[PDB]
């Protein structure tokens, strides 16, 4: 019971906003979101401006 | 489950298949294109007259 | 014999009766939306020699 | 739609005028009968929805959701009557009344023709759920859970109310047919951006979107078994249904307003699946799994393709059945040993073999084994996402792996190994529990034979 | 109507009948295993007929019997491809399963759930038939995941043993990684070729790009346990020996290779993926062979032999010899299943002992097992005019005479020597010398089930190569002209392996002791791949899953930002608003302030 | 058989050779074929004969539904909801029929690839070209509409394409 | 497995355990019986060389460097008995071990079969119920005030007493329970 309580309910009462806690939170929280936004936005911009050029090999691509 | 298995074809897929069969027969019996890139008649469209 | 068993099982008519009443009210609701009955360009038809309405 | 609705209402006085020892029998019988009658909404025209009247209509999107609701009610009654045995007659009737009112609100919400009525019923579902959680919840933590469930939901839904009345002032109607036929593009302006957000955030918090999901572990874990069943099977799907309806007035803005929600949903898919790997509570694990599945549904709705909408419908239905089954399975063991900790009872396959079979089948549908409809939905969504961008496969691929991992982890931890020596009160499985599991599972398997029924309007 | 379709479908249909009878009275009796065995033997003898039809006229067919669902422009149907691969692999798999079920009736006699075990074996066979005969990718995925789950359930048979549960989950994990690539291939093929069936995919892909082929390669690497995803096959030796004999040695393991063979028309149009397939295969065969020669558990040695032969199948797919690769799959099934059954008879006779260091002189004590294992070892090493010879000697000949990566060729030859060496180790250690097992001798191989099953696979391992090779049309332009040294390369390499392994084994009788070489420690601990890759990624993933995802984000920061901030702010504002002292002087003074403000910042503004 | 139209589902004249035995050995395939015939194909045929005898006694038919041609979305004015409704239903039915046309062409392509064996790359070129033409047309009409598609969006797509084509032809005429 | 452990191992116990481990790993290296027998006698001799050392410090350093040698020269894959904690049959039959209390949940129709077994089981249950209180009292008698110090349990000492805490030791399932 002590183990499960410490692993779930006792965690927030013992939290302090610290340089380490804040920096780790920002990193592991919003870093990946912006990484993936950059990746997907870049890929889709490439693909769209490639379609505008008439250059993508879209034959047979009826289903989407 | 039986009732759902024997539900009548209200989604009209058999009808659609027979309709496509009629259309394909008529269209390659006459040498016409199987499908036209225009869904609607271009004679019923009135584009804006000047483009520049 | 049937008096008290009716008095203790009469609740088994409520939901079937509600079902029947709901079917009736659905038909009455249909009876209010007949403004285009046999009037659509796709299904407008000539009545048979004896029929009165194309759907009820 | 009246034929389905009146009998459901009838269920109310039928249970209030029943003898003290016949409430469960009566409610179960007539709930099953109502479910059978509802089964007749699956006949769909094709080109358009069935419009019964000005107020109600049924769709191919709608028909599967209604059948699932009506089918879930008798299962909730079977699951409840065990832990409610000590309760007084009046309080048992009140509990059943809560469940009936919830079913009634849900049926109406799915079939309402216009948004204001949809909003009112979609919000009315909050009261019975809150009462169930806070009055019949086992733990002290239920009160906090109730507050979290209420406030997260209202903070999203009130801007939706403002947006809806504004939209009817500018357009003249909120009827869904008129809304669809007279649709016009949304310009790219700050006003339209905030209208988009106010139209979307309520359904986002209902799903829940990752980061706005904290209410769900609380509420789903602290609720009684029937509360958890209806919260996971049906109430999460209100967000998906509402989003699928509302995104018709939002084009072409969705093209770029969807980016942050897609990022959140994909990364949080990975996040909640990883969280399931280190969970000490067994209900907590099933809740987070639900979150991971609904993230997939959010992606499918945001990318706005026919294949993604089909996959979203199939996944909503399949998740509703599987998640309810998993909650019931966990509750049986909880009833035995009175603790939610996953490592407390081990090696249960040695003591309860048929329940171990139910566990295996539920775990296999949770990881989307072919050709179950869970995999049908997931595969359709993954294909649509691939078309949207080929890099989504990496995230989708990773999620599939982590899901298999935690599903089989739960199975192995609870069923395999050796039994805890000290616990000696694990009695044989009751017929009620086995029948409850079968009535969850048989419908899912049956659905594989006829996939189109749960596919939706796009099909 | 033509018989060919009816018989090919009945072959798979009758296999489901003992599963339907699972809830019946027969299951509760002791007659169920014999019943399942008899059903499988009847299925084999029935599948023999379509094979004759194909071998006579080359008959092939596809059957789209049931329409499942249609999504706008895509139609999904239950369809079966009954080409050369299906009609040749079905009787082989049924024959091996028949032998292994007759063997199981003896090996698993005291198991209290032998009926369930037989049911499980049958379930695997059905899903493998589904995998092999599938005509579209969805049905093939069904068979794929089905054999995956049956593997999971059969590896963790003894579910009270923790290592069995670990090995079962490991198989699932490695397979999932492979599945990722399978799903990638499916998605590409639908959004580009607008179909999932083989016919449309072949028509519309005359120049197949890299992405779908690399997906298929990832899937095959996962399913066939290649060097990235190899460790699950040796650890799957946790299952009962019949499971190892059928599922992990001769049937389920070749699915990845079979997937690459099903798509060879697309792979012959891409040299990059061919190079990748060849290189992956070459490293895998050499590495597995290297790990095998220092193992002391007999099942581990045979499992590493299986991994090495799968690598060889992948290299022969890489040199654009799909038909040749398929032939090896059929040839290797016979003698590798027989090798596993021989190891099982040994293990059962020696009181469930698997370490070869406690197996002494069995060459005389177990004469029939010895004969069978010697013949299987000679077939594995490519002895002339044997089943192994047609399949492996042709593969070495084709790898020698093609425009191929030089490192891959060298690794293939070294692995061909390694094969001879490990085979030598098993025979020398297990059958020669003096007894090293406990003194209560329970050795007894006089059971007709064991003898009959092993004799059946023995006749197979002796004659099937010749018969099959002479009864099929030639799909390969044969290598007729090569230098004599090149021709004898497989033989020269094999004899070298024989001699050197036998020398280094004879030197262990000497009364001299030295500590182990670092190369030995590398070979024995499997290159330290499971020591590192099973601890570092797992630790880091589980640690981040608790510390960052669960605690730092859910329990702390997502709590802090939205709900806790709201509570704190409203609590502060409530305390500020409601804590008035109740003095009218103070309230009235504020009223004056309010009145002044309104008549200035509101009354001056109109 | 005659049940389906052989013009929509064509197949070549089905040339098969005659058996030319070269050995005294008996062919086990033909003996197995006689056995199969007289054990399987005759009882099945008799059962079917009885079933169709019972079918002929009670013969009833169903009729394919025919739909008039109503005005399309181009000749509906902007806020007329009834014309818009009928035009949208007609457009949806046409979309369904076009999906089925593409399905028929794909069935032809698949049947050809299977039938032609090792010679499919040359012997199925007409089927491939036919599919290419149909696929191009279907793609122009419905691709990128998205879910929530409609006749108005299909019309807007067509008009955008027509504008681009007209402007391209006009600047080609100045060349 | 059966004996209560002690707070620590003596130097002598450590030395004997290292002797056994070295012998087993040497047997793993020396497969054949004669060669192992030779090198095991050489091992015993090298072990006896320092048998009668009186300086505890140097004996400890000998043990330490011997352990270092064993670790560098151990077999990476030593032989394990099949049912030992690393064996291939270690926990193979744990899925067949069912606790005896499950027999009380059997249906009366199941207990109709096997009447004699269940009569004798009722006798055993009577015995346990009538011994429990004496067991508890005896354990309270023989135990120091500051709680027990080791995991050792006393035997029975009176006429019809049973050794305290015997039920779950006597009623083990079996080691081949099916
Ligand atoms: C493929 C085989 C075809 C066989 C034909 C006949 C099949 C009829 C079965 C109908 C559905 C099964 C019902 C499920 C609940 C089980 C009820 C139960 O408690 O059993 C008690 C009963 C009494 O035994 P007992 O001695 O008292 O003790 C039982 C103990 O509890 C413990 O005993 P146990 O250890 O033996 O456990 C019971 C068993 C039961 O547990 C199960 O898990 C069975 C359900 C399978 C997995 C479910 C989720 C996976 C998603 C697949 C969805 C497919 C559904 C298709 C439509 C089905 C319609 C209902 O567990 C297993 O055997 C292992 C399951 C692993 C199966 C992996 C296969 C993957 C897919 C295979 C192909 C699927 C598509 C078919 C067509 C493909 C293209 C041709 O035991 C049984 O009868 C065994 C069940 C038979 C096994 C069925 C497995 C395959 C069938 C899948 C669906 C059928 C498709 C039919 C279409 C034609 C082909
Ligand atoms: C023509 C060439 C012929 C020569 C081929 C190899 C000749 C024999 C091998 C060793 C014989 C020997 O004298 O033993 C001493 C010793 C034996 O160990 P031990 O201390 O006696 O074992 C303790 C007990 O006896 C443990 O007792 P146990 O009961 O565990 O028994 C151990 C077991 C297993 O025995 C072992 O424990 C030794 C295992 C290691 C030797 C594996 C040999 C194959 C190596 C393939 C390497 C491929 C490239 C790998 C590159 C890795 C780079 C890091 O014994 C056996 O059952 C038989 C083993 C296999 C013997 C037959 C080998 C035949 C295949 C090799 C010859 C192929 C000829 C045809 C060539 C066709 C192409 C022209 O091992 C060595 O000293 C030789 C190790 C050489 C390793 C070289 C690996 C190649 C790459 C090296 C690096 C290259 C680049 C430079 C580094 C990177 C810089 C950047
Ligand atoms: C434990 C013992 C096990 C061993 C015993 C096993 C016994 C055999 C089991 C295997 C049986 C296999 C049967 C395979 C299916 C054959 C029939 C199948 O084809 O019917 C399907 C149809 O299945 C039904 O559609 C299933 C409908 C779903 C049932 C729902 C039940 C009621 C609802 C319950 C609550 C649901 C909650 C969720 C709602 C969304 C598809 O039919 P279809 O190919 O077209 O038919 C063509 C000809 N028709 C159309 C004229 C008939
Ligand atoms: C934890 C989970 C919470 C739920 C997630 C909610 C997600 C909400 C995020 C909304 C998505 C984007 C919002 C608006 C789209 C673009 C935003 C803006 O940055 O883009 C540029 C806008 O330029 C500048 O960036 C102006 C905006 C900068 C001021 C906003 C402050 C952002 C700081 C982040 C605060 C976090 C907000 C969420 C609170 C929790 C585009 O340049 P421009 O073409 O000129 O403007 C387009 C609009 N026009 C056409 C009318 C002119
Ligand atoms: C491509 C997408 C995926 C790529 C892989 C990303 C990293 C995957 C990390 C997985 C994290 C899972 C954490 C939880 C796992 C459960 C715990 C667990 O399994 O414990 C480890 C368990 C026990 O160890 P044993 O040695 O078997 O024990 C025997 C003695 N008792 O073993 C395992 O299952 C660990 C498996 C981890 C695999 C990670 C390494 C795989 C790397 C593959 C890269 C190469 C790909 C192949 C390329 C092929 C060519 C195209
Ligand atoms: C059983 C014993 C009784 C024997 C008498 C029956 C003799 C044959 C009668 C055949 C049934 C009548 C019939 O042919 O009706 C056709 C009717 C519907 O027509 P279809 O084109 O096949 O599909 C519907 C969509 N168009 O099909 C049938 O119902 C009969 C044949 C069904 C075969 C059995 C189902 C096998 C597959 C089960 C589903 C497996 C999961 C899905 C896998 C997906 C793989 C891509
Ligand atoms: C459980 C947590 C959920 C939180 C959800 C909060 C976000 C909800 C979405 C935004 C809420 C307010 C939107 C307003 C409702 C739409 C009405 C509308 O569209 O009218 C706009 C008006 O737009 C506005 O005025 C909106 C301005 C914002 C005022 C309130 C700010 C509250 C915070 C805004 C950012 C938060 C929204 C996203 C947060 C998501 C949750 C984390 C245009 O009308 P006109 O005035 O006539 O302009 C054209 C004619 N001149």
């Amino acid at each position: 019971i002590r183990w499960t309580y410490a692993r779930s309910a006792n965690i927030y009462p013992n939290f302090r906003p610290t340089p380490k806690t804040s920096l780790l939170g920002a990193l592991f929280g919003i870093g990946p979101l912006f990484f993936w936004y950059y990746v997907f936005k870049t890929d889709r911009d490439k693909k769209e401006k490639l379609i505008q050029e008439g250059k993508l090999d879209q034959t047979f691509n009826i289903s989407y | 489950s039986t009732f759902v298995a024997y539900l009548p074809d209200y989604r009209m897929q058999e009808w659609a298949r027979r309709e496509a069969e009629r259309l394909v027969k008529y269209r390659e019996a006459n040498g016409l294109p199987l499908m036209e890139s225009n869904c609607f008649d271009p004679n019923k469209i009135q584009l804006p007259e000047d483009e520049d | 014999n049937v008096l008290q068993i009716v008095r203790d099982h009469w609740v088994h008519i409520l939901v079937p009766v509600g079902f029947v009443f709901g079917c009736y009210l659905d038909r009455r609701s249909d009876e209010k939306l007949t403004a285009f009955r046999n009037k659509s360009l796709l299904f407008k038809r000539e009545l048979r020699p004896n029929e009165e309405v194309t759907w009820k | 739609m009246l034929k389905i609705i009146i009998p459901t209402t009838m269920l109310l006085p039928m249970t209030w005028m029943s003898k003290h020892n016949m409430i469960w029998i009566n409610a179960t019988v007539h709930s099953l009968l109502i479910s059978l009658i509802s089964l007749s909404l699956l006949n769909q025209l094709g080109e358009n929805s069935l419009n019964f009247s000005l107020t109600f209509f049924s769709d191919s999107l709608s028909a599967p959701l209604l059948v699932l609701t009506t089918w879930l009610l008798p299962l909730m009654l079977m699951a409840s009557q065990s832990h409610l045995s000590k309760e007084t007659t009046t309080r048992k009737k009140l509990y059943i009344t809560m469940l009936i009112l919830l079913q009634l609100f849900l049926i109406m919400t799915f079939t309402a023709t216009e948004l204001i009525l949809f909003y009112i019923l979609f919000e009315a579902t909050l009261v019975p759920t809150l009462i169930i959680i806070t009055r019949w919840g086992n733990q002290t933590e239920r009160l906090n859970a109730g507050l979290y469930f209420l406030f997260y939901t209202l903070a999203g839904s009130l801007p939706l109310l403002v947006a809806l009345v504004y939209i009817q002032n500018t357009t003249g109607s909120l009827n869904f047919l008129i809304i669809h036929y007279w649709s016009h593009p949304l310009s790219n302006s700050w006003s339209n951006i905030f209208m988009w957000l106010a139209c979307i955030m309520a359904f986002m918090v209902k799903m829940p979107l990752y980061g706005l999901h904290l209410w769900l572990p609380k509420a789903h874990v602290e609720a009684p078994i029937a509360g958890s069943m209806v919260l996971a099977a049906v109430l999460l799907k209100l967000g998906g249904y509402g989003m699928m309806r509302i995104t018709t007035i939002l084009n072409p803005l969705t093209n770029y307003m969807a980016y942050p929600f897609l990022m959140l949903s994909m990364w949080g898919m990975i996040m909640t699946s990883s969280i399931c790997l280190r969970q000490t509570d067994l209900k907590s694990l099933i809740a987070y799994s639900s979150v991971s599945h609904m993230a997939l549904v959010i992606v499918a709705i945001m990318i706005q393709t026919p294949w993604s909408f089909m996959g979203a419908t199939a996944l909503m239905i399949a998740h509703g059945l599987t998640s309810s089954m998993l909650f019931c399975l966990a509750n049986t063991n909880y009833e035995r040993v009175h603790s939610r900790t996953m490592i407390l009872a081990r090696g249960l396959q040695t003591l309860l073999p048929l329940m171990a079979t139910w566990w295996l089948v539920a775990s296999l549908t949770n990881l989307a084994l072919p050709p179950s409809i869970n995999l049908i939905g997931e595969l359709f969504i993954i294909t649509a996402s691939f078309s949207w961008s080929n890099i989504t496969i990496i995230l989708m691929g990773m999620n599939m792996m982590i899901t298999a991992l935690y599903s089989l982890y739960m199975l192995i931890t609870t069923q395999r190994g050796k039994y805890t020596h000290h616990i000696n009160n694990i009695k044989p499985s009751f017929t009620r529990e086995n029948a409850l599991m079968a009535l969850h599972i048989l419908p899912l398997l049956l659905l594989t034979l006829n996939p189109k029924m749960i596919l939706g309007p796009l099909y | 109507m033509n018989p060919f379709a009816s018989l090919t479908l009945t072959t798979l249909t009758i296999l489901t009948i003992p599963i339907m009878m699972s809830n019946s009275n027969i299951y509760k009796t002791n007659l169920y295993p014999n019943y399942v065995k008899t059903t499988v033997s009847y299925a084999f003898t029935l599948s023999l007929v379509p094979l004759l039809m194909f071998m006579h006229t080359g008959q092939e067919m596809i059957i789209s019997n049931w329409h499942w669902m249609t999504l706008q422009t895509v139609e999904l149907s239950l369809s079966f491809k009954m080409d050369y691969f299906s009609v040749m692999f079905i009787p082989v798999a049924l024959f091996v399963t028949w032998s292994i079920m007759e063997f199981s009736m003896w090996y698993m006699h005291s198991d209290p759930f032998i009926n369930r075990f037989f049911k499980y074996l049958l379930l695997f066979l059905i899903t493998m038939m589904i995998l092999v005969t599938a005509n579209n990718l969805f049905q093939l995925f069904i068979g794929w995941e089905g054999v995956g789950i049956m593997s999971f359930l059969l590896i963790g048979w003894w579910h009270g043993r923790t290592d069995a549960n670990t090995a079962a989950l490991q198989a699932i994990l490695y397979n999932r990684i492979g599945d990722i690539g399978f799903v990638l291939s499916m998605a590409w093929f639908l959004t580009h070729s607008n179909a999932w069936d083989l016919q449309q995919i072949f028509m519309l892909n005359n120049e197949c790009p890299n992405m779908p082929l690399i997906g298929l390669l990832l899937a095959a690497a996962g399913k066939s346990a290649q060097f990235g995803l190899h460790p699950w096959l040796p650890s799957a030796m946790e299952g009962p020996t019949p499971v190892s004999a059928l599922l992990h040695s001769s049937t389920m393991v070749v699915a990845g290779v079979f997937l690459l063979i099903r798509f060879y028309p697309l792979m012959e149009t891409n040299k990059l993926v061919q190079t990748m397939t060849l290189c992956l295969g070459a490293i895998t065969t050499l590495f597995t062979a290297l790990c095998a020669i220092t193992q002391n558990d007999i099942k581990k040695i045979v499992a590493f032999s299986t991994s090495s032969q799968l690598g060889l199948m992948m290299v022969t797919i890489g040199i654009n010899q799909p038909h040749l690769a398929f032939l090896h799959i059929c040839m290797h099934a016979f003698f590798k299943a027989m090798l596993f059954m021989c190891s099982g008879s040994i293990i059962h006779s020696l009181n469930d002992e698997q370490d070869i260091r406690k197996m002494g002189g069995l060459y005389k004590a177990m004469p029939f097992t010895t004969t069978a294992l010697i013949i299987g070892s000679l077939a594995l090493t490519g002895m002339p005019y044997l089943t192994g010879f047609y399949s492996k000697d042709l593969i070495i000949e084709a790898v020698n005479m093609s425009y191929t990566n030089a490192w891959a060729l060298l690794m293939t030859l070294i692995a061909t020597s390694l094969t001879a060496a490990y085979s030598t180790r098993i025979i020398f250690f297990a059958f020669l010398g003096k007894p090293r097992f406990p003194p209560l001798v329970l050795i007894n191989e006089n059971n007709p089930l064991l003898i009959n099953s092993i004799k059946r696979l023995l006749i197979g391992s002796i004659f099937a190569g010749f018969i099959i090779s002479n009864n099929i049309p030639p799909m390969t332009v044969p290598n007729t002209t090569m230098p004599l040294y090149m021709k004898m390369t497989a033989l020269i390499v094999t004899i070298m392996g024989f001699m050197l392994a036998l020398e280094l084994n004879n030197t262990t009788y000497y009364l001299k002791f030295k500590y182990p070489s670092q190369t030995y420690k590398f070979s024995n601990m499997l290159g330290y791949y499971p020591s590192i890759m099973h601890r570092l990624p797992t630790y880091h993933n589980l640690s981040m899953s608790q510390k960052s995802a669960s605690s730092l984000l859910d329990l702390i920061w997502l709590e802090t930002i939205l709900p806790k901030t709201t509570s704190f702010i409203q609590m502060k504002m409530s305390i500020m608003v409601s804590n008035q002292k109740g003095l009218i002087k103070l309230y009235f003074l504020s009223f004056l302030i309010t009145i002044m403000i309104s008549m200035t910042l509101f009354n001056y503004h109109e | 058989p005659d049940s389906w139209d052989k013009d929509v589902y064509p197949e070549p004249p089905r040339r098969t050779p005659a058996p030319a035995p070269q050995t005294s050995l008996p062919n086990p395939v033909t003996y197995l074929t006689k056995i199969f015939d007289l054990l399987v194909d005759r009882p099945v045929t008799l059962a079917r004969e009885f079933i169709e005898q019972q079918h002929a006694k009670n013969r009833y038919y169903y009729y394919h539904r025919e739909f008039r041609r109503v005005p399309d979305i181009t000749e509906c004015e902007e806020k007329d909801i009834l014309c818009m409704f009928e035009a949208e239903m007609q457009w949806r039915r046409d979309y369904k029929v076009d999906q089925e046309i593409v399905n028929i062409i794909q069935e032809r392509l698949k049947a050809c690839q299977q039938r032609e064996g090792e010679s499919y790359r040359q012997n199925c070129a007409k089927e491939l070209e036919q599919f290419t033409q149909v696929s191009k047309a279907f793609q122009d009409r419905y691709s990128d509409l998205g879910a929530h598609y409609s006749a108005r969006k299909c019309l807007a797509k067509q008009k955008q394409r027509m504008l681009a084509e007209r402007k391209a032809a006009k600047e080609a005429a100045a060349a | 497995a059966f004996s209560a452990p002690a707070a620590y191992l003596t130097h002598q116990q450590k030395v004997l355990r290292l002797y056994k481990r070295a012998l087993r790993h040497l047997e793993s290296w020396c497969v054949h019986r004669d060669k192992y027998r030779y090198f095991a006698c050489l091992m015993r001799a090298r072990f006896d060389e320092h048998k009668n050392e009186k300086d505890m410090v140097k004996a400890t350093q000998l043990l330490r460097q011997a352990e270092e040698e064993f670790w560098y020269g151990q077999h990476p894959q030593p032989y394990i008995f099949p049912e030992s904690p690393g064996g291939t049959s270690y926990e193979r039959y744990e899925c067949y071990k069912v606790p005896e209390w499950c027999l009380d949940d059997w249906h009366p129709s199941e207990k109709a079969m096997y009447p004699d077994y269940f009569a004798k089981r009722e006798q055993w249950k009577r015995l346990r119920r009538e011994s429990w209180e004496r067991e508890v009292k005896q354990l309270q008698e023989e135990t120091p005030p500051g709680g027990p110090r080791t995991e050792a349990l006393p035997p029975a000492r009176k006429e019809g007493d049973l050794p305290p805490l015997w039920w779950h030791i006597v009623t083990r399932p079996r080691e081949r329970p099916m």
